[PDB]
């Protein structure tokens, strides 16, 4: 074999910010072999790699997309962001050849995101719960603040959506791209907001984002945004649960109101002026899981932000299912 | 560039070259004395190859300049070092670095 004494996995160099140490996060970088693009768009690209025959995951930002970058760079090396439904950072790196690249390395989850995984595989009352349970789990890490040394400010993610969370080979999902995150602390009430031009996902707007009545001052604010997006990500999930079998083809939300990639004012006209939510199949009431699915659904599309349920609530009663 | 200061001598004859794997327990600290990195701190020496480009400029040749057993203390420039844009979260721009380096062994 190529193995030498003193050869260390990753799982060992991580043992220590969420990722490796500082310097050794450049070490790792420029070790990593590309094999495959698995991703490609606006954003730039997403390589499998492999650093010491280890998969990893490796997102090449365009030079347009810098302050994501920055941000999620920031965000993973201030906060210790370990958790199983959120997406592992290994390291982040910056070459100034071939004119200047930004690289953000992550863990590798062969089931690709959510939406890819929904688009090829059906599922049962036990994929199902695992998935939609995990991404509740993640998300509730992320909006609830932890003191202490170890411990992490309150997470919004603001651009929340199934090509957003990646499937592990467990069943669970974890939940990725930060570069659109705000962060909150309740001892001195602060909001970080960041810098980035870059705007969220329209399809997955929230009302009170598309006519501008949000409080951007207000950091539940960004949270409810996160409940109106992770209840449509609810919808995707839910039709893919066989029951009595039948089971509907994978659709986007609004995917029968509005075109592929849609604008403001075909979201606003759907969302804020005719107040339309997905649709919930009748046959969902009939089986127990799709029935306390079909609530939250409907409970995370309330007009008033307020009246929408929390991240940990939904967590909850997932785990009573 | 690159400012080597001695703290404890080597051997005076081992010095890396190209392709040498350097084996090194090292302390990063900014010029204001936070520390934002340790290999000391969790006893595990920190291993690079001279010549790929795989640290810092001023760590290549900060690092090229010492024997084996030496511990040196290598104040990095910017330009040295991570530059205008540094890292997020460790590095502020133009941070001029200091680091605690002894070169363990060579492999
Ligand atoms: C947002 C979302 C993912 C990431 C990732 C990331 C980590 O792991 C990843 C795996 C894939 C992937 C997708 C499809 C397939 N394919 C699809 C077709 N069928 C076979 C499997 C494989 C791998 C993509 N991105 C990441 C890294 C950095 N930022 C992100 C921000
Ligand atoms: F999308």
């Amino acid at each position: 074999m190529t193995t030498n004494v003193g050869d260390s996995t990753l799982a060992d160099l991580l043992d220590h910010g969420s990722g490796l140490p500082f310097l050794v996060q450049r070490t790792v970088a420029r070790q990593i072999t590309l094999l495959e693009c698995v991703g490609k768009g606006r954003y730039g690209e997403v390589w499998r790699g492999s650093w010491q025959g280890e998969n990893v995951a490796v997102k090449i930002f365009s030079s347009r997309d810098e302050k994501s970058w920055f941000r999620e760079t920031e965000l993973y090396n201030t906060v210790m962001l370990r958790h199983e439904n959120i997406l592992g950072f290994i390291a982040s790196d910056m070459t100034s050849r071939h004119s200047t690249q930004l690289w953000l390395i992550t863990h590798y989850h062969e089931m690709g995101s959510l939406y890819d995984y929904l688009q090829l595989t059906t599922l049962d009352t036990v994929s199902c719960l695992r998935i939609v349970l995990s991404i509740a789990s993640g998300l509730a890490h992320l909006h609830i603040e932890i003191f202490g040394t170890q411990g992490k400010p309150a997470i919004a993610h603001r651009d929340l959506k199934s090509k957003n969370i990646l499937v592990k080979k467990n069943g669970q999902c974890c939940i990725a791209d930060l570069g659109l995150a705000v962060m909150h602390s309740q001892s001195t009430n602060q909001l970080d907001v960041g810098n980035n031009p870059r705007v969220g996902t329209k399809r997955y707007m929230a009302p009170e984002v598309l006519d501008e009545t949000i409080q951007v001052d207000c950091f539940d604010s960004y949270k409810r945004v996160d409940i109106w997006a992770f209840g449509l990500v609810l919808w995707e999930v839910a039709r893919r649960m066989v029951s009595n079998g039948i089971v509907e083809d994978y659709k986007p939300p609004f995917y029968d109101v509005v075109p592929n990639d849609p604008s403001f004012e075909d979201m606003r006209k759907v969302v804020c002026v005719d107040q339309q939510r997905p649709n919930i199949p009748n046959r969902w009431f009939s089986d127990p899981t799709l029935t306390s699915l079909a609530k939250l659904m409907k409970e995370c599309w309330y007009q008033n932000p307020s009246a929408r349920l929390t991240a940990l609530r939904i967590k909850k009663t997932l785990t009573k299912i | 560039g690159v400012q080597v200061e001695t703290i404890s001598p080597g051997d005076g004859r081992t010095f890396p070259k190209r392709g040498q794997t350097c084996v090194v327990h090292y302390t990063g600290m900014l010029e204001d004395g936070k520390k934002f990195d340790s290999s000391r701190d969790r006893n595990k020496p920190f291993k690079f190859m001279l010549g790929k480009q795989e640290v810092i400029r001023g760590w290549e040749e900060g690092v090229a300049q010492m024997s084996v057993g030496q511990r040196a203390k290598l104040t990095i420039s910017p330009d040295y070092a991570y530059g205008a844009t540094g890292h997020p979260g460790i590095i502020p721009p133009h941070a001029t670095l200091v680091f605690d380096v002894e070169l363990l062994k060579l492999e």
